[PDB]
């Protein structure tokens, strides 16, 4: 019953996009991606699910596995660069930055393709069934933030001040009526006694 | 949690923040004007126009649908007309709701931008928590905000 503005509608679109990306990431953990490094020798992944995956999806999976394997040594270096590690090699830092940027590009491409292929996300969910409880909590918090922000942007700024100016009176009268009903219920109880 | 997964989550959050920044930059030049509100009004009016066109086509068919064997077709057209009329009434309700409770376009846009800034700050806070792996703090903040916001307009039928 509350309409939304163009800016608020764009915010909602980005909200759904972020939720979809988070859900996709839920089934794109590091271990499964690394399991895609060697299709033939890594038998932990069933052949049928790999075959059911699209050629572009499989290519993205292999590329992401390779990028993650390469960047594993440099992830800690990137994390600790913010600390006192002044003696970090310049070439090592440049290589780590390049690997991170390539990994980000590949992950964005994979997310874009998955959002464009329902079968891709369905298969991804099929391969992995154990979802981190922290991941579920983050997804639910994302939905809660989405709903609260829809609530905020579904309200006129004049109505926003209404929550303080006129909705103050509305809520106070709601409390008054609730307490009046409480008093009438107490009267009913006393009369029955 | 794995550092690769945390980095990917941070990248996704920063991508969402960058999308918000691009939207704000596009709105910078003149999108603050009523052109966006006018565009939404025009899209709603185009939906209303489509409903009216379908209703008029059905009415024309009914007027020209003179025939005994087609009574079932006439009934179907009447049902479609009823659905179109209900859609038109609902669209009129929505458009009037737009026109009544949004008298101040400037204030509404200002509040939308403030909400956007608040959400970008919240996203950066979430990114910092993930880098610190403090998912519990993020969940607590979400719970607190959920508890805080609570209600609006529900008060109408609540009073009823």
């Amino acid at each position: 019953g509350k309409p939304t503005i163009v800016e608020a509608q764009r915010i909602l679109k980005i909200i759904d996009n972020l939720s979809t990306n988070l859900t996709i990431f839920i089934y794109l953990d590091s271990e499964l991606i690394s399991k895609f490094l060697d299709v033939a020798k890594h038998s932990k992944l069933s052949k049928d699910l790999v075959s059911k995956l699209s050629q572009r999806c499989l290519d993205l999976l292999k590329s992401q596995a390779e990028i993650e394997a390469k960047f594993k040594p440099y992830a800690s270096l990137l994390d600790q660069s913010n600390k006192e590690a002044e003696d970090v090699e310049e070439e090592k830092m440049i290589d780590a930055e390049r690997l991170r940027m390539q990994l980000e590009n590949n992950f964005k491409d994979l997310v874009r393709h998955l959002r464009n292929s329902p079968e891709d996300f369905e298969i991804i969910k099929s391969m992995k069934t154990n979802v981190n409880p922290d991941l579920n909590d983050l997804v639910h918090c994302i939905h809660c933030q989405k709903v609260i922000m829809l609530k905020k942007l579904s309200t006129a700024s004049e109505e926003d001040e209404n929550h303080k100016a006129q909705l103050r009176d509305l809520e106070e009268k709601i409390e008054e009526l609730e307490k009046k009903k409480n008093k009438i219920q107490e009267d009913l109880t006393k009369l029955k006694e | 949690m794995n550092q690769i997964d945390a980095h990917k989550l941070t990248i996704i959050l920063r991508d969402a923040t960058e999308r918000l920044t691009f939207l704000d930059t596009i709105n910078r030049q003149d999108d603050l004007s009523s052109e966006l509100a006018g565009y939404e009004i025009s899209k709603l009016l185009k939906k209303q126009k489509n409903l009216e066109n379908q209703y008029a086509d059905l009415v024309q068919l009914r007027t020209s649908l003179t025939g005994i064997q087609n009574k079932k077709n006439l009934i179907e057209t009447q049902t479609k007309i009823v659905d179109v009329a209900q859609n038109l009434k609902e669209s009129t309700k929505k458009l009037c709701r737009l026109f009544k409770e949004n008298p101040d376009l400037e204030s509404d846009a200002l509040k939308v931008k403030k909400d956007r800034i608040q959400f970008m700050a919240v996203i950066e806070q979430l990114i910092q928590m993930v880098q610190n792996n403090s998912l519990t703090k993020f969940q607590s903040m979400t719970t607190l905000e959920l508890e805080d916001q609570d209600r609006l307009r529900k008060l109408i039928f609540r009073e009823k």
